[PDB]
């Protein structure tokens, strides 16, 4: 009931603060959106009322939106400044198939678990190059190159990653591809017949020998974050946990917390969002992966248009993760922190009229940089 | 010159095109489809019909199809150019994505706006701020420029 | 080779070493190895541009002692 404190207090404190809970004083962030906003001011005029829609046009005061920061903050809130660092040195464990390992890993205390989801940022593209025309800097990144001699991987660094091609294969490829448009097309396409061409042949057989070549080439590139607490129970068919989460371009750790996604997703029970989280990145099907993906990670209500259409997961997805331990006196110290700094610095009769006087003070902060300077 | 991909796309699309979204193109370039959607029932946008251009690019399908409404629609989405806001078409573009994936998204847009983190300008402040005139601003715009 | 410094709206100034060389994708690699913030997610301004994900560093004039803009909203 201590650890259930924790939740509650740092969900009260988030909906009803928004980005106060940083602890970063409105100064701060009205002279730093000022400084990265003065280009967007209209050069003539009146600048001073030129000025004044600028700082309104300005969400410098609205939570973040990124995953990770949202992760970061929870993690700052729930361990102090050292057991977050402490946190940050703990590596990443892969899923299991079963997401056993994670179950194992959540023993009846007070429990913080951080997760990274990761994309495979394969490539999606080939094109037939000469060794003379081979520039790695200037070439498309992340991509398949067929030469006369060689198959190469361009990635995502730059660096070329042979795939164990010999010149014969690699010249018999090379020639077999004629036609001037799929000199520079894509790796995979449905509408291609390996026995109705040899050239088709050829870019067919070349399409499955990058993909049994990828099948073993870190390709993974982060796409997501978010945190999960999982509090001490009296039982172990009672405790449950609770996703903490922003989502890039769509909510704030607010809106989730408005919407109580944290309470949905623990009605599932621990077991209940293991597997789910777990077959998120087992499964094939690409709209079994689209479903599950927005059931867990979309703001409320819009659950089942989050991954549909355009935003089809089609890319293997994969969960890691890391456990923590969480001291609820802790936790609840630097919430305590967090909440004398705001009702001190800035004061009212509710959370509310305090949001808006701290975005009051950053909106002239801003004004104030942007005066100044010019 | 063209890739067989696209027009076995158009002849699947021919086969099977969106209710209420009629794609067929035209022959001086054949990479153009003169595409009209018509609003979907219970929409501000109903009864008008938006006439849009969907231009495949030489490299398509590594490259979006450039998609523009012709007609003027009243949509936090849609510019005064037409130029639609789907993220599809700048970055989040895959091959795996087809035309009639783009056309889908596009009436799901239709029915279905975003004003929150939108394109438009003060079509989605007045969106987020009053629902009910936008909507209503919206049916106007749709019985003027979209019933003819 | 060469360093450079990532600024953002919290106040908070990280130091990277990085070559002229290097891609985007591969600053917001090392953006991740630092504060554990997603490169699907990172937002890199300098002046006043973003930096797009196919590109270099070399592409946007970056040099020595450079300070960029880590945008974590929309």
């Amino acid at each position: 009931k201590t650890g259930l404190h924790v939740h509650e207090k740092i969900k009260h404190m988030v909906k009803n603060y928004g980005t106060m809970i940083t602890g970063i004083p409105a100064e701060i962030l009205g002279q730093n959106e000022a400084e990265i906003s003065v280009g967007y001011v209209k050069k003539m005029g009146n600048m001073k009322e030129n000025i004044a829609e600028v700082v309104r046009k300005s969400e410098m005061t609205q939570p973040t939106n990124s995953a990770g920061k949202a992760s970061n903050e929870v993690c700052d809130l729930l361990l102090g400044t050292e057991g977050a660092s402490e946190f940050e040195k703990s590596s990443y464990q892969v899923l299991s198939g079963d997401g056993s390992n994670l179950k194992g890993s959540l023993p009846n205390k007070n429990l913080l678990v951080r997760v990274e989801m990761d994309r495979f940022n394969a490539p999606q593209k080939y094109q037939k190059i000469k060794r003379e025309e081979f520039n790695p800097e200037t070439a498309e990144k992340n991509k398949i190159y067929l030469l006369e001699d060689q198959l190469v991987y361009l990635d995502i660094f730059g660096k070329v990653i042979d795939l164990g091609q010999t010149s014969d294969t690699c010249h018999r490829l090379f020639n077999a591809i004629t036609t001037p448009f799929y000199q520079n097309y894509i790796l995979y396409d449905e509408y291609i017949d390996p026995e109705e061409s040899a050239e088709e042949a050829a870019m067919f057989e070349m399409g499955e020998i990058v993909k049994a070549k990828m099948k073993n080439i870190d390709c993974w590139t982060a796409t997501h974050s978010f945190t999960i607490f999982v509090p001490e129970s009296d039982s172990e068919d009672t405790r449950t946990l609770y996703p903490y989460q922003a989502y890039w371009t769509s909510h704030t750790l607010q809106q989730w917390f408005s919407g109580d996604k944290d309470e949905k997703l623990s009605r599932l029970g621990i077991d209940g969002y293991i597997e789910k989280l777990a077959l998120l990145g087992t499964t094939t099907d690409s709209k079994i992966r689209s479903s599950i993906y927005g059931e867990l990670f979309s703001p409320p209500g819009k659950e089942h248009v989050f991954c549909t259409g355009m935003n089809e997961k089609f890319s293997p997805l994969r969960v890691k993760f890391k456990v923590t331990e969480v001291n609820p006196e802790i936790a609840l110290q630097n919430l305590e922190e967090v909440q004398e700094f705001i009702d001190t610095n800035y004061p009212g009769e509710n959370a509310k009229d305090q949001c808006e006087l701290y975005k009051i003070k950053a909106q002239e902060a801003m004004t104030k940089q942007l005066e100044m300077r010019l | 010159g063209l890739p067989r991909r696209i027009i076995k796309e158009t002849q699947r699309l021919l086969a099977e095109p969106v209710p209420g979204i009629k794609a067929e193109p035209d022959e001086s370039n054949a990479r153009y489809f003169h595409v009209v959607i018509a609003g979907p029932q219970d929409s501000p946008f109903e009864g008008g019909t938006f006439k849009l251009e969907l231009f495949l690019p030489e490299e398509y399908p590594m490259a979006a199809p450039k998609v523009r409404f012709m007609t003027k629609i009243y949509h936090p989405n849609v510019d005064k150019l037409g130029r639609i806001c789907l993220d599809i078409l700048k970055d989040k573009w895959s091959p795996a994505l087809q035309i009639r994936t783009v056309l889908l998204s596009i009436q799901a847009l239709l029915s279905a706006p975003n004003p929150d983190d939108p394109l438009a300008n003060d079509v989605a402040e007045q969106w987020k701020t009053n629902e009910a005139q936008a909507i209503e601003t919206a049916r106007a715009w749709t019985r003027l420029y979209a019933m003819n | 080779h060469m360093q450079i410094f990532v600024k953002t709206l919290t106040g908070k100034t990280i130091t990277l070493e990085v070559e002229p060389s290097d891609t985007i994708e591969n600053v917001k690699a090392k953006i991740q190895d630092k504060e554990g913030i997603p490169p699907d997610q990172q937002r890199l301004i300098f002046a006043g541009k973003q930096l797009e994900d196919g590109r270099t560093l070399s592409d946007y004039n970056i040099q020595k002692e450079s300070t960029l803009h880590l945008v974590l909203r929309l």
